[PDB]
């Protein structure tokens, strides 16, 4: 009826890393070069330089004459006692995950941190439940060493620990500064804070008073600051101090992170959490 | 040989007006008269003026000679209760029968308090939002606010710009009068009030790495706003109307809640501020948050002497030439036009001192402070005899309508409109010098409120409030927890002039020495009929009081005359256009 040579020249089936058995690509190309023998198919040139990758030249005709050879000579697939491999080593891999969804896994641990296993196995709910989001979790880690790219990976989720871990920072370096105030809202003066390279638009009270806000709802993750622009409007104090009242969420947290900053530049002695458990 | 100068001490009549003064707890009452009575709304009626003035270039000019009272009779409010607004008006010192304003006054006489109001609200709204697509090239002073967009035929008068600020009233962020509270009682905006996860973390997952950053998340309930079964923003009833829609205590916080949202979004003002905030100069004495003038507190006859002392200084600063050989000798452009000056400004003080035998200290400062002028010019950049209301350094955080601060009492202000702006002829608003000589001539008789008119007087705020601020209170609850939602720190102290006498007699009370340590010896669960209140300077604590009470009386003594004309101006001439052919005949009509 129609020739149309059905015959599967060498597929491969192994991805990006996904973690799974390394030695599995040897296996498969075992019965991937008996799918094409036993449906007769003739070894070419897309086959030879799609095998190795090299224009070679006398010594080019050999892996043509060898690859041909392998094929013929083939033996029947794994054996009985080979074939239960299969199974077992795939079993091993995490290959089921997408790589968009992998690409996902090594980004939200980042704004949510190493070990924040709900934080994460939240945002998403794709293959299956939480389960999967640690197994793969504890894998990733564990056997990360193997890896296709940690260049733009280890160093992405890495990196935006250090902004989490400075913000923390910051949140528990201001909350020792405000517990050496009886009233702070007066008393309250920087040590290393008090700049002078840029002109001091806000006042020292303000100042004082946007830093006792920040303790007061803490450093969360996202909003914050657009509950200070709202806590200094409501303040019958600042009823007419029309530049403190006109600074906007954004032009207001600006300030803010530069006083967390010079707070930041005075507790730093003692930022050695004693870990001797 | 060795000069000396202090900036911080003689500033250019601008005192950092700092809160530590009242950092003890220190609040009284004792000044319970008939007079004083309690304004919740005085507070965001003064902002919207204060606004209204520091950027009166931007407003209508019918918009920037607002009495305070315009505020009152347009937005229906009446002081007293300190809920809301009262129920109507106290008449006279002597009738416990309340009236309101329909009754007081006349009809036509109040449309036009409220016409003004919805202009002030039209004219935010256009500023906020009309004018965000600005392309200036050099000046900017055409396009406002017209008297006629509030007066259009139609309907998309305040239906447009409503329109958009109901879009951004919720980033923008809804006043505490209108957002939706949570009476649930278990959720508090401060702390958190959300679990994601009833288990957070134990087993680490990466052991090499223990720290889980993210136990778990939180999520919080931040100001949200009213619902629109309630919400005064969406009162569709505004829309065709005005502002008058809403009820009068909401249209007091309508116009604040723009006030700020304007000075926030506003791209005129907004980058306004940012040319005021932004100055190549910082003041001598750091950048404090609230500042007045020198005077509102150091006093005249204390204000004269800080001038006196300074000139005495700026001498010692030129007869100290170690090398004057080097000036004095060689003659090169640059250096020289001082020296010059350094002869004739000492032939002066002479040609005074020999010339005046111990005639009056007058002439030796009313004929001198034209000519210190140029010396000043290089040493001290600023004076205590230059016009606060005149520098754009000071123009931002300072704070008009500061009449002073009296210890363990609080501050103290006055509603007066058009501070700074053109034809400042008669407005109060400038140095200690001019102000003290232009107030002179009003109690001397020497001017009529008949000048004012002439003067452009009516572009000033006719007729006025007296009110006290109770800072220590505020400072000290602002310092504990920010319970304030309900509280009052504003009290009215008089409507008018006639009234202002009845509190500088009240006043008398308590700038008085306690001497009376003995028995009268006249022989033949709280309730006071009217006020009973006159000890005040027990301790010698309060002996710093006494004075910055009296020095008060000064100013209101002096600032009575001509506040009395400006109500008197606006009784006689309402708003009327002087003209050119009619502003003759006025003059030589002779009213009598």
């Amino acid at each position: 009826s129609t020739p149309s040579h059905p015959r599967m020249p060498k597929p491969h089936v192994f991805h990006s890393h996904q973690l799974q058995p390394p030695q599995l690509q040897v296996l498969y190309e075992k019965e991937r070069m008996w799918t094409a023998k036993k449906t007769g198919y003739v070894p070419t040139m897309d086959d030879v330089k799609a095998a190795y990758g090299k224009i070679s030249d006398q010594e080019e005709q050999k892996e043509k004459l060898e690859l041909l050879k392998l094929s013929v000579n083939n033996s029947q697939p794994l054996t009985e006692e080979e074939e239960k491999m299969k199974a077992d080593w795939e079993s091993e891999g995490f290959t089921n995950w997408n790589k968009l969804e992998f690409r996902k896994f090594i980004t939200v641990s980042g704004k949510y941190g190493r070990n924040s296993i709900q934080a994460i196995a939240r945002e998403l709910a794709p293959g299956k439940t939480l389960e999967e989001v640690r197994a793969y979790a504890k894998a990733f880690w564990s056997n990360i060493e193997r890896i296709e790219d940690y260049e733009k990976y280890l160093k992405i989720i890495e990196n935006e620990e250090e902004k989490i871990k400075r913000v923390k920072m910051q949140q528990e370096a201001l909350r020792r500064k405000l517990s050496e105030y009886k009233n702070p809202f007066f008393d309250l003066k920087l040590k290393h804070p008090p700049s002078s390279n840029n002109k001091r638009t806000y006042s020292e009270e303000e100042d004082r008073f946007i830093l006792l806000m920040l303790f007061k709802y803490g450093l969360d993750r996202d909003d914050v600051y657009e509950l200070v622009r709202d806590e200094i409007r409501d303040c019958p104090l600042f009823e007419l101090d029309f530049y403190f009242r006109s600074r906007t969420p954004v032009e207001l947290a600006r300030r803010g992170n530069t006083l967390l900053q010079c707070l930041e530049k005075e507790f730093n002695a003692g930022i050695v959490l004693d870990d001797a458990t | 040989v060795e000069p000396a100068l202090i900036p911080s001490n003689w500033t250019s009549v601008i005192p950092l007006l700092t809160s530590d003064f009242k950092n003890q707890y220190s609040v009284i009452s004792r000044l319970k008269n008939p007079n004083m009575k309690p304004v919740p709304y005085a507070g965001d009626i003064i902002k919207l003026m204060a606004f209204i003035n520091k950027f009166s270039s931007f407003f209508h000019s019918d918009l920037q000679n607002l009495s305070f009272q315009d505020f009152e009779v347009g937005l229906d409010l009446y002081p007293g209760d300190p809920n809301g607004s009262a129920a109507g008006i106290v008449k006279g010192p002597e009738d416990t029968s309340l009236l309101l304003y329909p009754d007081f006054m006349a009809i036509k006489d109040i449309v036009y308090c409220q016409d003004k109001m919805n202009l002030l609200f039209l004219s935010l709204l256009d500023l906020t939002f009309t004018e965000n697509f600005d392309g200036k090239s050099a000046k900017k002073k055409g396009p406002l606010t017209t008297w006629e967009n509030l007066k259009s035929s139609s309907k998309k008068v305040f239906s447009n710009p409503l329109y958009r600020l109901r879009l951004v009233a919720r980033e923008w962020g809804y006043p505490r009068e209108w957002r939706q509270q949570l009476p649930s009682d278990q959720d508090i905006s401060k702390p958190k009030t959300a679990l994601f996860e009833q288990d957070e973390q134990t087993p680490v997952v990466d052991p090499s790495h223990p720290e889980i950053l993210t136990p778990n998340i939180y999520t919080w309930n931040a100001n949200e706003p009213l619902p629109l079964e309630s919400n005064p923003l969406y009162n569709r009833e505004m829309d065709k109307n005005g502002i008058l829609a809403l009820k009068p205590m909401d249209r007091v916080v309508l116009l604040r809640a723009l006030t700020d949202w304007c000075a926030s979004h506003s791209s005129a003002i907004h980058d306004e501020i940012y040319k005021l905030t932004h100055g190549k100069k910082d003041p001598v004495f750091g950048i404090q948050t609230q500042q007045v003038p020198r005077y509102t507190i150091e006093g005249v006859d204390n204000t004269i002497n800080q001038f006196k002392k300074l000139c005495s200084l700026i001498q010692s600063r030129y007869e100290i030439r170690s090398k004057k050989k080097h000036f004095v000798k060689q003659l090169k452009e640059g250096k020289k036009p001082d020296l010059s000056r350094k002869l004739e400004i000492l032939k002066e003080i002479k040609a005074e001192l020999k010339n005046a035998v111990k005639s009056e200290k007058d002439e030796l400062l009313f004929s001198l402070y034209d000519k210190w002028v140029p010396l000043f010019e290089g040493e001290l950049p600023d004076q205590p005899l230059a016009n606060p209301f005149s520098e754009r350094l000071y123009k931002l955080r300072l704070q008009e309508f500061f009449l002073g601060r009296v210890p363990h009492i609080g501050d103290f202000y006055m509603p007066r409109l058009h501070s700074y702006g053109d034809s400042l002829e008669m407005s109060t608003f400038t140095d200690l010098r001019n102000l003290q000589a232009l107030l002179s001539k009003f109690k001397n008789n020497e001017y009529n409120a008949f000048t004012l008119f002439e003067n452009d007087g009516q572009s000033m705020s006719a007729q006025f409030k007296l009110f006290y601020h109770d800072t220590p209170s505020l400072a000290h609850d602002v310092a504990r927890g920010r319970n304030t939602s309900g509280k009052v720190y504003w009290y009215e102290l008089c409507h008018d002039s006639a009234t202002l006498l009845e509190f500088l007699e009240f006043l008398d009370y308590k700038i008085v020495k306690p001497q009376d340590e003995k028995k009268e010896g006249n022989e033949k669960t709280d309730n006071k009929p009217s006020i009973n209140t006159n000890p005040l300077p027990k301790d010698a604590k309060y002996n710093t009081a006494r004075k910055k009470l009296q020095i008060l009386k000064e100013f209101l003594s002096d600032y009575y005359f001509i506040l009395r004309q400006f109500e008197q101006m606006k009784v006689q001439f309402a708003d009327m256009k002087p003209g050119k052919r009619q502003l003759r005949r006025i003059q030589r009509q002779t009213v009598n």
